[PDB]
């Protein structure tokens, strides 16, 4: 049994002086004499041959804690979002000196880019190897005329490595101190990778504390991802194996089983982004995960006290207007009450049961189609719920898909996968949602006494200069602070602001008004 | 100066062994042009050391043909596993023409060693 | 196509040493990290005749010893890798490699840890008269 590793890839067939072959196979049969090597004087050596080789057949698992095993398994490269970044790249062969040979030519990733090259390889010489450029066509296939214009205009090595290290360095420098890839067919990523590629120790970055995946060879010096300019290597970086996870057709057509808005123009990134986003299905379309959690980065406990405060606020204005008979929860896993005091009948609803307090949790999947006429008495609870159309009445809040968000990460199919502490894998935006209702109209509302001087009743308290007559915070007719309540709105007014910054979006029925809380505070 | 012939011959998979019995439903590999006679077929395509006849339905499907093959053409494909023997029968008497034109999408398509 | 080279057996091995920037404190510690030898260097025959001096032209051997050949002998080269060497690729490629008996058992090693010494032109210690 042979080896496509480091196989020869030049046409001839003379073999090598084997004081010039480092192998006891590139030897020719004119020293192999019962599985012995004679030295011969009746022909001298050979210098002028200049062959390129194989560089396939790895299967790189070796066994040491000095490095670590650079391929993650199953989960390691699930747990570890923040890092999910595309791997793919086309090649070719060689035309008249040499064939037989597997080199890059155009690579492309999750992010939309797709890189131009010339294809080089390592030639075999007397003295060692020459990275030698040589005449380059694509496979003779047709579907590879696309790959016709591509041989004639491509780039060397070193500047290729200095802009992907920093296409690196500032598109993945937000995210992780490693970097995981995707990979469907890991063959030709095998064959692609070695050429600014490099393994050894693992050690610390230079000035610097994640750990060294950048690595020069003027100088041998390590960087992160905040300081590679010019530093052109990924050291210790990562991959997920993403064919080797129930599949059986190409990611093409498995792409199309859900992954449908992914339409299919002819480029190369459009296979490595695929490969993520067939990776991100294969594993989180089901349920939601609560053993899971991240690192955070960042700014996250601002959006969740701002989303915890004025869900709680809003729930609360709404049930002391409308005073609700009943109020049917839905999909709340931790059975607390959100209001502290409500009179309401209170109920527990989800699509997933747990153990204790299931008593509470009734067996309930929502449809359209299906529930429809039952919950018209009191109110429902559509809180980050992402079903079909919402009923006549609900208090909704829906997360807003396509907002801007760099803990966004896009997945399949189309529908967002936003990273905090658990991975919500959110369906999509569209109108077809909200059609029974209209979008949050804006209030203020509090019932509790001031602080000032007075005690008792108007005339006493102490009016600074507060002008906003939709701050329905009473007492309210041209002061309206009562120290306590009017900062915070100040504060709540930040607070709601905050909460467009995210992506979900609030809306309340039409049939909601304004007057009936001026009404309340009638005392 | 003068370009032969841009092809459209075709490949399906049917039925071939050894004998006239021996032809199990599904092993070869036919390419084949549809002429004014139905699929009229050229030359077969194996990986088995050895098949001598091969059977496949007729223009409307009324018998089985048997029709033998040639003393297959030896040459090596490549799987993602390495190289692959294969095998490439002609049906016997079958002049320079078509063996040509069928080289010629083969080579096309299969590129060997 | 072309012509044929590695063993798959070592596949892994010279993957360690394909990959590999540190490749020398690498593959020593992957001699020593569960596994066994590079099954692949030149076996060459002579009449065991001459000095032990094994960087020859023409097998120069001890009775002892043994010879394998000059270039099959550096990983540095054993692996069309790139090499720190100056200027700027490794020397053993053309000659001969006549080890003694001990440790012959792989020549990469060999070749990386020990090196000719310039009095007796033999491996330092195997033996010498370097006082
Ligand atoms: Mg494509
Ligand atoms: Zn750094
Ligand atoms: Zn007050
Ligand atoms: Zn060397
Ligand atoms: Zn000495």
């Amino acid at each position: 049994n042979v080896t496509g590793l480091f196989k020869d890839c030049s046409k001839v067939i003379t073999g090598l002086h084997p004081t010039q072959a480092p192998t006891h196979l590139s030897v020719d049969t004119k020293f192999k004499t019962e599985g012995l090597c004679v030295d011969i004087p009746g022909i001298p050596k050979d210098m002028t041959y200049r062959r390129l080789i194989s560089m396939m057949g790895f299967k790189m698992n070796y066994q040491v804690n000095g490095y670590p095993n650079m391929f993650i398994t199953r989960e390691e490269a699930i747990r570890h979002v923040r890092a999910w970044i595309g791997f793919d790249v086309e090649g070719c062969h060689a035309t008249r000196e040499a064939v037989g040979t597997n080199l890059p030519l155009q690579l492309g990733f999750s992010t939309g880019v797709n890189l131009v090259a010339v294809p080089t390889g390592y030639v075999d010489t007397p003295n060692n190897t020459d990275f030698s450029r040589v005449s380059a066509k694509p496979p003779p296939g047709d579907q590879f005329k696309h790959l016709i214009p591509l041989m004639y205009k491509g780039l060397p090595w070193n500047v290729v490595r200095i802009k992907i290290v920093q296409m690196l360095s500032d598109t993945l420098k937000n995210l992780s101190d490693r970097v995981v890839f995707v990979l469907w067919a890991h063959g030709f990523e095998l064959t692609s990778m070695k050429y600014f590629v490099k393994i050894g120790p693992e050690r610390t970055c230079c000035l610097c504390d994640r750990r060294a995946t950048c690595f020069s060879t003027a100088s041998d010096t390590y960087a992160c991802w905040h300081h590679s300019i010019g530093f052109d290597y990924v050291y210790n970086p990562f991959m997920i194996d993403v064919q080797q996870w129930g599949f059986t057709g190409n990611l093409q057509s498995n792409h199309d089983l859900y992954c449908q808005v992914h339409g299919n123009a002819h480029v190369a990134s459009c296979d490595a982004i695929m490969t993520r986003c067939l990776a991100v299905h294969e594993c989180f379309v089901k349920r939601v995960d609560w053993t899971i959690e991240y690192p955070i980065i960042g700014d996250e406990l601002k959006i969740n006290a701002a989303c915890r405060k004025v869900q709680h606020m809003v729930v609360k204005a709404a049930l002391l207007a409308d005073k609700f008979p009943v109020l049917h929860d839905i999909g709340n896993p931790k059975a607390i009450k959100c209001v502290p005091q409500a009179d309401v009948e209170w109920k527990f609803y989800d699509a997933q049961p747990c153990s204790d307090k299931a008593y509470k949790i009734e067996e309930l999947f929502y449809s359209y189609a299906t529930h429809s006429d039952k919950f018209t008495d009191g109110v429902c609870l559509f809180w980050n719920c992402n079903v079909d159309r919402y009923p006549a009445n609900s208090i909704v809040c829906r997360f807003d898909t396509r907002v801007l968000s760099n803990l966004n990460l896009p997945g399949c199919d189309g529908g967002s996968l936003y990273v905090n502490k658990h991975a919500f894998h959110t369906p999509a935006f569209d109108k077809s949602a909200f059609v029974n209702l209209k979008q949050l109209p804006f209030f203020y509302y509090s019932d509790s006494p001031c602080e000032s001087h007075g005690k008792q009743v108007v005339s006493d308290i102490d009016y600074v200069p507060l002008k906003s007559a939709t701050c329905i915070t009473r007492c309210n007719l041209g002061g309206a602070v009562c120290r306590h309540h009017a900062n915070e709105y100040r504060l709540y007014l930040d607070a709601y602001n905050m909460m467009i910054s995210a992506g979900f979006s609030l809306w309340v029925y039409k049939q909601f008004d304004t007057y009936n809380l001026w009404n309340t505070f009638t005392r | 100066n003068n370009e032969l012939s841009p092809v459209a011959l075709r490949q399906m998979s049917c039925a071939a062994g050894t004998t006239q019995t021996a032809c199990t439903d599904d092993n070869a590999l036919a390419y084949y042009n549809t002429t004014k006679g139905g699929r009229f077929v050229l030359a077969l395509l194996s990986d088995l050391q050895d098949l001598k006849w091969a059977r496949f339905p007729k223009s409307d499907g009324t018998g089985t043909i048997y029709t033998e093959l040639e003393p297959p053409c030896r040459f090596v494909t490549d799987t993602p596993k390495g190289p692959k023997v294969k095998y490439l029968y002609f049906i016997k008497g079958l002049n320079n023409l078509n063996r040509g034109m069928v080289l010629g999408s083969l080579a096309a398509t299969v590129r060997l060693q | 196509a072309g012509n044929a080279t590695e063993v798959p057996a070592n596949s892994t091995v010279l993957s360690f040493c394909a990959f590999a920037v540190d490749a020398a404190k690498a593959y020593k510690d992957y001699l020593a990290s569960g596994g066994q030898p590079i099954t692949n260097c030149v076996k060459m025959l002579c009449t065991h005749t001459g000095t032990g001096q094994a960087i020859t032209v023409t097998p120069e051997a001890n009775m002892d010893q043994e010879s394998f050949g000059g270039a099959s002998c550096c990983l540095y080269c054993r692996c069309h890798i790139d090499h720190p060497n100056p200027k700027g690729f490794c020397d053993l490629k053309g000659k001969y490699v006549q080890i003694p008996t001990t440790c012959a058992n792989d020549p990469v090693g060999f070749t990386l840890k020990n090196t000719v010494c310039t009095v007796c032109g033999m491996w330092k210690g195997y033996g010498c008269s370097c006082d």
